This record gives C-alpha cells, structure tokens and sequence, in this order.
C-alpha cells in the first residue's frame, strides 16, 4: 500500500526499493507568439529514479528531441517515465533490481504499472510524503547536465556524496530532503547559505559542500529557519 | 409452446420464469409453467419465503429435451430434472392442463422484452460458462463466484466468464503499453473478438447472459463480468458500426428491465459515467444515454 509516516523506516532496510519522480519530465517555458497567443517551448527534462538508502540516483536526460512531433505532452510525459524506469529495471542485473518502486505522483502508478507488467514480484506504490524531489533541478551539477545534454543520456550520482560514511541512510535521508524543502521553497536563500563561506568547496566528484559534522548541523538549522521564516510569510503566521 | 410441469410446490418461493414472478403458498396445488415460448433460451429461478438468501435457477431451452422442477427435501431446493420418457411427460402434462393447475406464461403479444434480453444468448454457450455436462440445462445462485473473482475456491461451482483485465499481458502488446492502454481496440478487435470469441454475436451472448444473471440472482461477479464487457468496448477507439448500433439497442433493454430500486447496487458509477460522457463511444450510444439520464440522473 501507500507509503507514509507510519512505515518511514521501510526506506532503510535491506529490500532494494527506488522512488521515482516525473515532476523534471516534461519543462516548459510560456511565451506569447508574434500574433500574441501563447505558446510552449521545451527545455530538457529528468526523471529523478533514487535508492534512498545507497544514495544511487539514476538521472535519465530527457532532451526536447522526444517530444518532436507528439501531441497531449503531460499525458506522454508519464508513460515516457515509465517506459524509461522499466528500461532501467531491465538493464540492471537481477540481483540488483528493485522489489519496491515508489512514484512520488499517483498519476504515474498506472503507466509504471503497465510498463513493468513481465516484473510481476516488482511492487508499485504509491506515496502520502510530500517530497521535494522537484526542487532537483536547483542542485547545480544535476541543471548543468540536463541543460547541457544534446541527445537522450543516463547520468549516475550520489546524492548524498560521502555522507554514508559518518551518518546512516536514515540521516542521510532527512538531510536531503532538508537541502531540497529549503531550495523548493527559497532557492535565493538556500543557495546563500550553503556557499556563504568560501572556504568550504564542493569536491569535483560531489554534490554538495564537504562540510564537518559541526558544519552540518549549523548548516541544518539555518535550513529549517528559512523554512519557517518562509513559511510565517506564505500563511501570514 | 412447451411446458415445465412441477411434481409439487411444498415449501412457500416466489417463482421467476424470465421477467416474470408469481408467490406460491406451502402446498399450494401448483404443477407449473405453460405456453412458454419456442425459440429463447429461458430461467426459471426461485428465492424461497423463509430464507432470501440464495436466489437461484435454471437455465433451459425447452427444444433440448422435457424439464420439469421437483423439490428435494434433502438439500432443500426446487430442482430442474429431464423427463426422458416423452410419453410419460405428455401425459403429466396433459392432465396439470386439464385441471388448470399452470401459470401461462404471460407474454403481451407487441412485448419484445424477452428476445431483446437474449438475442445473443444461446444454450451452448450457458453451458461452457456453467459446466455441467450430464445436464442439458444450467444452475446459477447468487453466491456462485466467477473465473476472475477466484484467480485474486470449488472451481466445479465456477462462472467460466471470459477473464478480461486491462492491465495484463494479454490486454497489452510489449512495446504499446500507451496505445493499447489509452485505446483498447487491440484486446477489444484482435484478442477477444477474432481470437477468443470467434465473432460480435458470441461476445454479446456472454454480455447478455452476465446482465440477467447480475440481475436475476444478485451474482456480484456476472455484474462485474457485465460491466467489463462494456468498457471494453467503449474504451476502443475502433469498433465496427453494426456493433456500436447492436450494443446501444442491447443496453436500451437490460436498463429498461432493471428494477428501478436496485440501479444502486447493480450499476457502477465510474463505468457508466466513463462509457456515456468520456469513452471514445460516449456519442455512439445515444439510447442508452437518453434510458439512464431519464431513468437514473442521480447515478450520472
């Protein structure tokens, strides 16, 4: 069934599980035409498939080229993620496959459930977290290489750099979705405070800054006050 | 115009022969149905006084062989039994006749109900959805599960509807996932109509069979067959014209009989609301769509 609050611990265990989320699929820009009606251009899409407890992100490129030509965009976007997840699936060796794969939007249960009809033993679930996985294209390295790509590619990351090795994936969890609820809700300010001191660098093979496990936590905090100072704004509250 | 003559009626049941029911009192001198129609398959289907749990009955085409109903008191139901002695059956019959101890079949000369509820259905065909081969005629209840309902337990006392599901193997093509999802003309024209069904006229028996039986006895897993049927179709962007024109005429009757209190429990919203209003056919049915939005506007 639905993953929520209840069963959080289950993203942790020894079961090979992915989240997938569409929302980087298909991007537009709104413009008005010559004759001032409105008019969508394409920019490069993602699909964001994570191992939330390895850290593995599997960053499938989707270049504007896939929807040359075809009609009801937001419709195929959806099967065009499930089509490419399965691909995905299929590449992989058996022993690493997923049991569990849980879609962060329920509109991409059916399409992902069609796709994977020959993994029968796959389960396809369904989410009650609002996760931030949107806000992906605020990591840089991640908007470089989708904005960058020239033709369909898979790009392999992890997102959580070498924070494994001090933290467990449970931690390592939190502090993502922390970074990415932040830059979701002011990415001007997230962004401020994680390079304010430029001391602290970004490692050619990371994501995110080598901060010390003092840093962290100072980082941490100015995080969830954003998000609040943020939020006594949006609510008037 | 054949009979089914009844050896007695010792307990009190509404008796059902087709659209039509009588209640017979505890040994009210009952001895059966006369001038029953040539050429339909029929159902003689009963709901006893005491206990309305288990609806159930018999189907039957009296151009098969003489039946008649005699109560068992041992498993505690009318039974359908054949006569094979035709002389001995004659002259049962014969003499219920001549001391008037039979219901006619009460069929109103201009009424095509009846032919319009079976067009499709034939004997045959009851009898492999019902298995039961040393019988010429087919038991249903209410309780009888179907194929589908027991793959998700005494396969012997199974409905054998024709499995449809719209995410399986067999309802999508490797590589169409989409297509064959969003448009199911595919599984509709190739798997069910040229592969399993052989032709129209056989996928609308078992469309008709699966309504009567939803309604005559309650059967939640005809019902579920019955609307399966229909989305399949309207959900196909490619359907032959003579079929759109025969299913509209086909579900005009089967909502026109429904009893009008029973439309909570034997029509299902999102199906209906999806054929009429958003399929590919929802302007392909327009009998139908004026029947429900007359009928049931509450529904929709």
């Amino acid at each position: 069934g639905a993953m929520n609050s209840s069963n959080y611990a289950e993203l942790f265990n020894n079961d090979i599980k992915l989240f997938v989320d569409d929302t980087n699929v298909y991007r537009v820009t709104v413009h008005k035409t010559f004759e001032g009606n409105v008019a969508t251009k394409a920019i490069n899409g993602c699909i964001f498939t994570l191992n939330p407890k390895t850290g593995h992100l599997f960053l499938k490129i989707i270049h504007t080229s896939v929807w040359a030509g075809q009609k009801r965009l937001s419709q195929l976007a959806k099967w065009k993620t499930a089509e490419e997840v399965s691909a995905l699936v299929r590449s992989l060796p058996k022993e690493e496959q997923p049991k569990q794969i849980i879609v962060t939007r329920k509109a991409m249960l059916d399409p992902l459930e069609v796709h994977m009809l020959d993994f029968p033993n796959i389960a396809i679930r369904p989410t009650e977290l609002r996760l931030p996985f949107s806000a992906a294209m605020s990591i840089d390295k991640l908007s470089d290489v989708v904005m960058k790509a020239t033709e369909p590619q898979m790009v392999l990351f992890n997102i959580y750099d070498d924070w494994l090795d001090r933290i467990s994936s449970y931690t390592a969890f939190s502090r993502l979705t922390l970074l990415l609820r932040a830059l979701k809700t002011n990415e001007e300010s997230a962004k401020m405070i994680l390079l304010s001191d430029p001391t602290i660098t970004i490692k050619s093979y990371h994501l995110w800054p080598s901060f010390t496990d003092e840093q962290w936590i100072t980082i941490e905090s100015q995080m969830r006050d954003l998000i609040l100072t943020e939020y006594g704004r949006k609510y008037n509250v | 115009m054949n009979t089914v003559p009844f050896t007695s009626a010792p307990i009190e049941v509404t008796i059902g022969i087709d659209q039509y029911s009588f209640n017979v009192k505890e040994n009210q001198p009952f001895h059966g149905i006369k001038d029953i129609p040539i050429g339909h398959v029929h159902v003689i289907h009963f709901q006893h006084a005491d206990n309305s749990s288990m609806r159930y009955g018999y189907w039957f085409d009296c151009r098969m062989g003489n039946f008649y109903i005699q109560y068992d008191p041992k498993d505690g139901l009318y039974k359908m039994m054949e006569e094979r002695d035709g002389a001995k059956f004659e002259n049962i019959v014969h003499n219920f006749k001549e001391r008037q101890m039979m219901v006619s079949y009460p069929k109103i000369d201009e009424d095509d109900t009846w032919y319009n509820l079976t067009e499709f259905v034939q004997m045959d065909k009851i009898r492999k959805i019902v298995r039961k081969d040393e019988n010429q005629f087919s038991y249903v209840d209410s309780s009888m599960t179907t194929v589908q309902e027991n793959e998700l337990s005494d396969p012997a006392h199974s409905l054998n509807y024709t499995v449809i599901n719209f995410k399986s193997r067999e309802a999508i093509r490797p590589g169409h996932e989409m297509e064959d999802f969003l448009d199911k003309s595919y599984y509709l024209n190739t798997v069910m109509l040229q592969g399993i069904f052989k032709n129209s006229s056989n996928y609308f028996g078992e469309l008709q069979f699966a309504f009567l039986n939803a309604m005559f006895f309650g059967n939640y897993g005809s019902s579920l067959q019955w609307h399966a049927m229909i989305e399949l179709i309207c959900s196909s962007a490619t359907v032959p014209k003579h079929m759109l024109d025969k299913l509209d005429e086909i579900l005009y009757y089967q909502i026109k009989t429904l009893p009008e209190q029973y439309s909570d429990i034997l029509l299902n919203e999102r199906v209906w609301n999806i054929c009429l209003y958003s399929s590919f056919q929802k302007n392909s049915l327009h009998n139908t769509e004026k029947i429900m939005e007359n009928k049931y506007p509450e529904l929709l």
